[PDB]
């Protein structure tokens, strides 16, 4: 062993040793907690701490150990506040409503020339606390089954002594380079202040440090901008490119702190204003419901704010900026003039309102800036990008508050513990966004999606979940497993169907989720190239709950889209399932189980809340009719054998096996080819069915709505449907002694296929003679209601085929007697 | 296994019982002497209560022998240690651990 | 209605907090005009204490404002498969460009004061490299269309305004000194992604707004989605305004580059890409006449998608008239063997079928002025 | 870590400990070579054993 | 051997590259004229388009390519009007045919049949061909005329190199197979001489040709030199110049020391051995430093350059090829296995600290923003417990 301090002259071992540290931090990066548990085994607090304060450490060593002990006790915890701190959700608590834009000061209260110190004071905004764990290497492990254990917290070290360490080696550094010595701590100015520095801001944006300690900051920042009502500060030292970066950094932190108090005042102001408001709008309705109404068209008049709805109420009550009468809006004129005031206070704030020192964060900031720009043609674009965004985020206040405001929300004070376990999960998946999926962090990633979607929080607040962008985050998640070896059969399959369960919830949550969902429904689209085998929810069933019995986004869908499933569905239609070839299938030249996806996919397109979108219709069956190979092979035109035919095939398939599986199964042998071709074609009439023009339109004559239903029937003859319709059933039967012989409805025709050919005939060709009434009632109708009534008994009425016989009735069958 | 050794004596008398806290501080090395843990390193005595199962098996029952004020070596084998699985990165798999105990107190 | 009565004051009192912020900031916070462009680039143009920094050397350190403009040249000019949205690059873009204004009959007097002050303002930026840089960041847009270009557009409108003929002998030195296809090929792209008359998205649109609410305004969307009718007119507009500026004044040279670039390995008729987006717009507005022909009045809706396209065909005829006129024999040649005179034949058509059915309603005289 | 502590006998030329680095993990004393010969009260030490 | 119709990323490739070359040497690079007989070459294999009695339009090699066969015009239009003679002129001659604007088509001299595309096959789109194989044709298509489009002299320039080292190494692994297992005792090598001299040559211009911009230059510039790098990088590894290098390394590896290679080779061309392999190892890493596209290809062949990680001939060769391609591919980081992180461990326990590999370490753990666990986890498993 030797002197750690001879690595100053043995370079060989100083740069093996400073690799050797980063290889530590690397190690350890992003998020790995349990190797920073096992590099405090390594490295411990006692070596940690000391080589913070060795003066005498080379610079890369003095550098390295810095950055180590951040990466290992600090990174984590830094990376999780700062992915919050751009979100604000002020509870409406005392403390939130004691909060004001100026302080209370003689000059005065509100309005004064001189704030706040930046980022000292009582902020509201919640952010999820710290977590730690003790390192201790004697403690029993945990016999839990791995990829099953919570996820290791980072190693704890005592952060009010490393705090007052941090503080107490900056005003040491800010000392020595004030005195200007001939040996700096580390061999230059760069390597004595970046390390303490990048501490510093580390810690800060941690949260850690106190009143007292910001106050201490700020005056070694400024002592004279800062001054509470030696000489020179850090901004005015000389120092190199990366020590004014680290200074920018920090200037970015109290920045922040800023725009975060204007925020918290502006939601403490509108919590007053707001109730003061509420009273007044009591107080003008009981005064109105008292008055004799005199005037019916005066009570009616007034009564159109009441019935209007709430947002519009605000809008109208807030309407008096440029001035307004008691009429245009009833809001009092002292109610008024406080918003008035509030709203002079906050420009004032700003700066918008309207010497050698600057005596402000804003103006010590543009100060800055520009005196560095004019002072050296800067080299580092990342000092030159730093200083130029703190130089637009002073010069416009208003602006930045702006944009701040989108991501602020209030809540009540009931919601707070709720909010903090959803903001706890959001930052487990936001953090699982710089790491590759393994087990691991699936696991974490369907308990945090599962913790979501149980937390009521969720529900209650689709807009704070959207400003928070949680479905951003998990279907970022969600595409970058997808794109991971595309080609290649998709991994973690689980989270997939996880990731659906949470977005795919979040559309049907409300209208707007709605919308933001299908703001990304061609991302979706292009995503959803595969699937199927996943037997569960897909980015194809996101898409479908993005615009669902959703008229407004039905009438936004794009034909790029339409074309982009149509074509997939033509793939599918033109080639087998590779997946199935190679589980061992047999290759029947096509694949009916994604084009039944994709056919339902279009169905949810074509069909909003019980009516046909006639613009989507015509633009799916042009697209359906120009690569006719989606109507599978039954269907073509040449050697296409008719749809009757093909179902009669399907049936003879399902009930030979070494044709409808591989005959060599964790849900019913997987598929079973028969019942996938009937179920494909069964979902292709419904979606023609559901393309076919409305009634109305029909009787109105419109020619393009004649020449749609003209090539639907050319496209499907009504012998057809009228064979499918009447084909028979297998019912559940009673053999052997008491043996339930019944159908294996994942294999077998069922009155699901029946169901859609009832709706094509309805919408396309219409029951209207009653020889064919008749006719359809014989042949096909009238022997299934008997079948589901003989179904009635005790034994048989409860069996799936009865149920779904039931279901088939109540829902094409009988509704069309009804109307015939 | 455990197998102890006293370094420095006790007071003899005062013997951890179940459900006591054990205050201890403790320095570990692997049976090649390479140190891997130390308490005193943190500053900051170490807490456990026996028989919770919070600690290792050699740990729990060498500290079981100890007495109050007393410093000891506990040299644990394998079984009564991580056993094969280990310590990923800390302790190899079938490791031999010595560590130096000195019994603070009981609360 | 009345038996729904759904009062504000009624409402728990987070969720009218939201409420009011949302309001606020829609019509106290935005609406709040305050000019901080002018200040912001005379303080960063302003150099100091070039006395202490002893800068006698010729070559004199870049002041804040050409840092700037360097920092974003550098970024244009980073090889990339795409050009990354930078929301500081479009706030400095819109800075710079609202610096120079372009501000009853005024006297000649008058007339070349404004002219004059409008000229150094353009020359605060163009002398600090803003007209390369305009440049590259179209070049590294590579032709796709969203808010990097516009923005680049619209400051390359800025500095080009009146025809600044400093701006463009900059830009042509350094288009023909860089001899990169990238920047036309950009142009062509975005020209071509250029939209026009859709009748189907009209129909979505006119079925979308009859859709009625039945719930609170909030909690619907009120259908007001953004247009879906020619919704990049503006940018179409800014596009071809560039286009135009380049060529403003006569610039012979220019003109001639914009037909054929000599010394690139290959090169992209401007003029003819022009002709073809005119002539794709010419067919729209047939096509939404040929709609509007049977109804006895056209309603609002069609009104003001008519005014969008007829705005924007006014801005690409500007555009050919610059491109040729001077003139430039070349360009003349080109769109006298271009398809120009089938869309000119199609506008006559167009012209004169609206010209009377306009006529007979005075409702529409604003059109008809327009048309 | 453990106050060192250590008494017995060295030889003249040999023995030279100096301060700092060393055999093993430095903090080198009585034992800490093939030149000296020590007592700690529990263990014999020569030889860095 | 076959022409077709492609028109996907291989417009910027140098397979789709021509050369005209008229029927006559002086003169050659006038202007051309309609009609005027001519020849074209294809550049990266030096194969001459072609009609064959047995397989029609094909490109054949140059000792074949007799003007009959490879003989053609571009003319401005289909109509019968060849019956015009033609004569030399001394000098440039009339501008008649631009690029870009003029429409040509190609004909057969002796046959007259007209260059066009075969009728699409079906089942192709099926397949997803998006090329159409090339015919001669006696009445062709109306859409049959072709534009010329110039190429930058960096294409061509990297063409022509592509093609002659393609011969140079091609020439290098057919001289190794010979005497592949062939021990020489003590007589001669027993096989054909190696190139040696133009290997070592065509290496050493190569890593030049390669070599990354100075970091000593301005932004602009260094952008500009990195995009005609990364350009040229990609039009190799397209022509497949990547693969001739792993298979010239592969021949050499066969043998373990310069005296294992004498023993097959010869003294004379063993003196070379080590320096070919280094070469070849340093033009690796230049064909791939900085090119995730180049760099993915080890996604699938890892085994191949970690297995080689101890050899001691190129030791500091094979370790910088290893840094490039972690440093540029994350789909290698997604591939790599516990053996592989056993196996660079095992580079520090025996050729000694060595910073390099804790920086192929530090690579191996976080790519992009990206960490991967179980790198991380294999290395803090596998190289911090021993101390």
């Amino acid at each position: 062993c030797m002197d750690i301090l001879e690595l100053s002259e043995r370079l060989d071992l100083q740069r093996f040793h400073s690799h050797t540290l980063s290889l530590y931090r690397s190690v350890c990066a992003l998020g790995n907690n349990r190797v920073a548990h096992a590099l405090c085994s390594h490295v411990d607090q006692a070596q940690l701490l000391h080589a913070l304060e060795d003066a005498r450490l080379p610079g890369p060593l003095r550098a390295g150990y810095y950055d180590l002990l951040i990466s290992i006790h600090l990174e984590s915890a830094c990376r999780s506040r700062r992915s919050m701190l751009s979100e604000y959700i002020v509870p409406l608590t005392p403390e939130t409503r004691a909060i004001t834009l100026f302080p209370p000061g003689r000059s005065a209260e509100d309005g004064p020339r001189r704030h706040g110190l930046p980022g000292v004071g009582v902020t509201t905004s919640l952010r999820p606390p710290h977590h730690f764990s003790p390192p201790c290497f004697v403690v029993a492990l945990p016999a839990a089954g791995a990829t099953e254990a919570p996820a290791r917290l980072s190693p704890a070290i005592p952060l009010e002594a490393l705090r007052d360490k941090a503080l107490r080696m900056l005003g040491e550094a800010v000392r020595d380079g004030g005195q200007h010595a001939r040996d700096p701590v580390g061999g230059s100015v760069e390597f004595q202040f970046v390390p303490v520095l990048k501490l510093v801001s580390t810690l800060l944006v941690m949260g850690v440090f106190s009143d007292e300690d910001v106050k201490q900051i700020l005056k070694m920042i400024e002592p004279e901008v800062f001054r509470e009502e030696l000489e020179e500060g850090l901004l005015q030292m000389k120092l190199p490119e990366s020590v004014k970066l680290q200074m920018c950094h920090l200037l970015e932190y109290f920045c922040d702190q800023e725009l975060q108090h204007r925020v918290e005042s502006l939601a403490a102001f509108a919590e007053c204003y707001v109730d003061k408001m509420q009273g007044n709008q009591r107080g003008r309705y009981g005064l109105l419901m008292k008055a004799f109404t005199m005037s019916a068209a005066e009570t009616a008049r007034r009564t159109r704010e009441f019935r209007s709805p709430p947002q519009e109420q605000i809008n109208m009550l807030l309407h008096f900026k440029n001035g307004a009468d008691e009429e245009e809006c009833p809001l009092p004129e002292e109610i008024r003039q406080e918003l008035v005031n509030f709203h002079q206070d906050l420009l004032a704030h700003c700066g918008i309102q309207l010497e050698h020192k600057p005596q402000s964060l804003q103006e010590l900031v543009s100060h800055t800036v520009v005196r560095w720009a004019q002072e050296d043609f800067v080299q580092s674009p990342e000092l030159v990008r730093a200083m130029f965004s703190l130089l637009h985020r002073q010069y416009d206040g208003l602006g930045e508050l702006l944009r701040a405001l989108p991501r602020a929300y209030t809540i009540s004070v009931s919601s707070v513990e709720d909010t903090m376990s959803l903001l706890e999960c959001l930052g487990q998946i936001r953090s699982l966004l710089i790491v590759q999926m393994g087990p691991q962090e699936e696991n974490l990633m369907i308990q945090s999606i599962g913790n979501i979607m149980n937390n009521k929080v969720f529900y209650q607040h689709p807009n704070l979940m959207r400003a928070l962008g949680m479905h951003e985050t998990v279907m970022e998640v969600m595409v970058n497993v997808l794109g991971g070896g595309e080609s290649k059969e998709i991994r973690f399959p689980k989270m997939v169907t996880s990731c659906c369960r949470f977005l795919c919830y979040f559309c049907r949550i409300s209208r707007q989720n709605q919308r933001s969902m299908f703001d990304h429904l061609s991302y979706l689209l292009e995503n959803s190239g595969i699937g199927l085998g996943m037997q569960g929810s897909t980015p194809l069933d996101v898409a479908a709950a993005s615009v669902i019995d959703n008229n407004e986004l039905a009438l936004a869908l794009q034909e790029q889209d339409l074309e982009k499933v149509v074509s997939y569905l033509a793939g599918c239609g033109l080639q087998s399932c590779p997946m199935l070839l190679a589980k061992g299938y047999p290759d029947i030249g096509w694949n009916p189980c994604g084009g039944e996806r994709y056919l339902d996919f279009l169905r949810f397109a074509v069909f909003v809340n019980g009516e046909s979108v006639e613009e989507n219709a015509n633009v799916v069956v042009r697209l359906l009719i120009r690569k006719p190979e989606c109507f599978g092979p039954a269907l073509r035109g040449e050697g296409g054998s008719g749809l009757l035919a093909a179902i009669e095939e399907a049936i003879r398939i399902s009930e030979d096996p070494a044709r409808d599986g591989p005959g060599v199964p964790p849900e019913e042998n997987r598929v079973h080819l028969g019942h996938a071709i009937m179920s494909f074609y069964a979902a292709l009439i419904d979606l023609l069915g559901r393309c076919a023009p409305e009634t109305h339109l029909i009787q109105a004559g419109k020619g393009e709505a004649l020449r749609i239903r003209a090539i639907l029937r050319s496209l499907v003859p009504l012998d057809d449907l009228v064979g499918i319709i009447s084909l028979p059933l297998q019912i559940p039967t009673l053999g052997k002694d008491g043996a339930l012989v019944q159908p294996k409805m994942s294999a077998s025709f069922v009155p699901d296929h029946k169901a859609s050919m009832v709706l094509f005939l309805d919408r396309v060709y219409g029951i209207e003679n009653q020889d064919f009434l008749l006719h359809v009632l014989d042949v096909g109708f009238l022997p299934d209601m008997r079948a589901a009534a003989s179904l009635d008994t005790a034994t048989f009425s409860t069996t799936e085929m009865a149920l779904a016989l039931n279901r088939y009735l109540c829902l094409a069958v009988l509704p069309l007697i009804t109307k015939c | 296994g455990v197998q102890v050794e006293t370094i420095s004596p006790g007071d003899g008398r005062t013997f951890p019982k179940r459900g006591q806290t054990c205050v201890v501080h403790y320095t570990g090395m692997l049976e090649d002497g390479k140190k891997f843990d130390s308490s005193r390193d943190r500053n900051k005595p170490f807490k456990f209560t026996l028989g919770k199962q919070e600690v290792i098996r050699g740990w729990e029952e060498g500290v079981a022998q100890m007495s109050v004020g007393q410093r000891a070596k506990l040299i644990i084998s394998s079984d009564y240690a991580y056993g094969a699985t280990g310590h990923p990165g800390i302790i190899p798999p079938h490791a031999t651990l010595v560590f130096d105990v000195e019994l603070l107190k009981l609360e | 209605a009345c038996f729904r009565m759904t009062p504000l004051y009624n409402l728990p009192t987070h969720r009218a907090c939201n409420m009011f912020l949302e309001s606020y900031k829609a019509s106290w916070i935005l609406t709040e005009d305050h000019s901080f462009e002018d200040r912001m680039i005379d303080d960063l143009s302003k150099a100091g204490e070039q006395e202490e920094e002893e800068e006698e050397v010729e070559e004199k350190k870049p002041d804040p404002l050409h840092q700037l403009v360097l920092h974003f040249s550098r970024t244009a000019l980073t090889e990339k498969s795409k050009l990354d949205e930078d929301y500081l690059y479009m706030a400095y873009a819109d800075i710079m460009a609202k610096s120079c204004h372009l501000e009853v009959e005024v006297s000649f007097e008058e007339k070349e004061m404004e002219k004059q002050r409008l000229l150094y303002q353009q020359s605060r930026l163009h002398n600090r490299g803003a007209a390369e840089m305009v440049l590259q960041m179209i070049s590294a847009c590579k032709g796709e269309t969203g808010a990097m270009v516009s923005s680049t557009l619209k400051l390359g409108i800025s500095i080009l305004n009146g025809g600044n003929a400093e701006v463009q002998q900059k830009m042509l030195d350094y288009l023909k000194d860089k001899k990169e296809v990238g920047f036309f090929q950009s142009i062509q792209a975005l020209m071509q992604t250029c939209s026009v008359l859709d009748l189907n998205a009209f129909e979505r649109q006119n079925k979308a707004e009859g859709l009625g609410m039945v719930n609170e305004d909030g909690t619907v969307i009120n259908r007001q989605n953004g247009e879906k009718v020619m919704a990049d007119d503006e940018f179409t507009q800014d596009l071809f305004r560039f286009l135009q500026l380049l060529c403003e004044g006569h610039n012979n040279d220019f003109q001639n580059y914009l037909r054929t670039q000599t010394g690139n390995t290959t090169t992209i008729n401007i003029i003819i890409c022009t002709v073809d987006y005119l002539l794709r717009l010419q067919e729209s507005i047939s096509d939404f006449y040929w709609y509007y022909s049977g109804k006895d009045v056209i309603e609002e809706q069609g009104k003001r998608n008519f005014s969008k396209a007829m705005s924007v065909a006014k801005q690409v005829f500007n555009s050919l008239t610059e491109y040729i006129q001077g003139p430039c024999t070349g360009n003349q040649q080109s769109l006298a063997h271009s398809r120009l005179w089938d869309a000119v034949v199609g506008f006559l058509h167009v012209f004169a079928h609206m010209m009377m059915k306009l006529a007979q309603d005075s409702s529409q005289i604003e059109l008809l002025k327009e048309l | 870590q453990a106050t060192h502590l250590r008494v017995g006998w060295a030889l003249s030329e040999g023995y030279s400990p100096y301060p700092g680095g060393g055999e093993g993990w430095g903090g080198n004393g009585v034992g800490d070579d093939l030149y000296s010969y020590g007592f700690d009260g529990l263990h014999l030490w020569t030889g860095h054993v | 051997r076959l022409v077709y119709y492609e028109g996907g990323p291989v417009c910027t490739h140098a397979r789709s590259l021509w050369r005209l070359e008229p029927l006559r040497i002086s003169w050659s690079g006038s202007h051309l004229r309609w009609g005027q007989p001519l020849r074209i070459r294809h550049v990266t294999t030096g194969r001459y388009l072609g009609l064959t009695e047995d397989q029609g339009l094909v490109v054949v090699d140059a000792s074949k390519a007799h003007t009959k066969a490879t003989s053609f015009c571009f003319r401005i239009s289909k109509e019968k009007l060849d019956v015009a003679p033609k004569r030399d002129v001394e000098g440039m001659g009339p501008p008649e045919i631009k690029y870009g604007e003029s429409l040509c088509f190609v004909q057969h001299v002796a046959s007259g049949l007209w260059l066009t595309y075969a009728a699409p096959d079906p089942k192709a789109l099926r397949l997803g061909v998006l090329k159409k194989k090339a015919m001669l044709h006696q009445e062709g298509h109306m859409d049959d005329a072709l534009s010329l489009t110039r190429c930058q002299q960096e294409e061509s320039q990297a063409a022509r190199m592509i093609y002659s080292t393609a011969g140079l190494y091609n020439q290098f692994i057919k001289g190794l197979d010979s005497f592949s297992g062939k021990p020489r005792g003590s007589g001669p090598p027993a096989g054909s001489a190696l190139p040696i001299e133009g290997v070592i040559l065509s290496l050493q211009d190569l890593i030049g040709y390669f070599e990354p911009p100075s970091e000593e230059l301005q932004h602009e510039e260094k952008q500009t030199k990195l995009r005609s790098l990364r350009n040229r990088q990609s039009l190799f590894q397209e022509e497949g110049m990547l693969s001739l290098v792993l298979n010239c390394i592969d021949r050499l590896n066969v043998y373990t020391t310069a005296a294992h290679f004498a023993e097959f080779a010869g003294e004379e061309a063993a003196e070379s051995w080590k320096e070919i392999v280094n070469l070849l190892y340093e033009l690796l890493a230049s064909l791939i430093r900085g090119n995730r596209t180049n760099c993915a290809l080890f996604s699938t062949n890892l085994d191949w350059l970690v297995s080689k990680l101890d050899r001691l001939e190129a030791s500091s060769g094979i370790l910088e090829v290893l840094y490039c391609v972690l440093i540029e591919s994350p789909e290698v980081l997604n591939i790599i296995q516990e053996n592989h992180i056993k196996s660079i461990i095992s580079l520090l326990d025996k050729h000694g600290r060595n910073h390099k590999v804790l920086d192929v370490l530090c690579s191996l753990c976080v790519c992009n923003g990206v960490a991967v666990r179980s790198n991380q986890d294999l290395i803090t498993e596998n190289l911090l417990p021993g101390r």
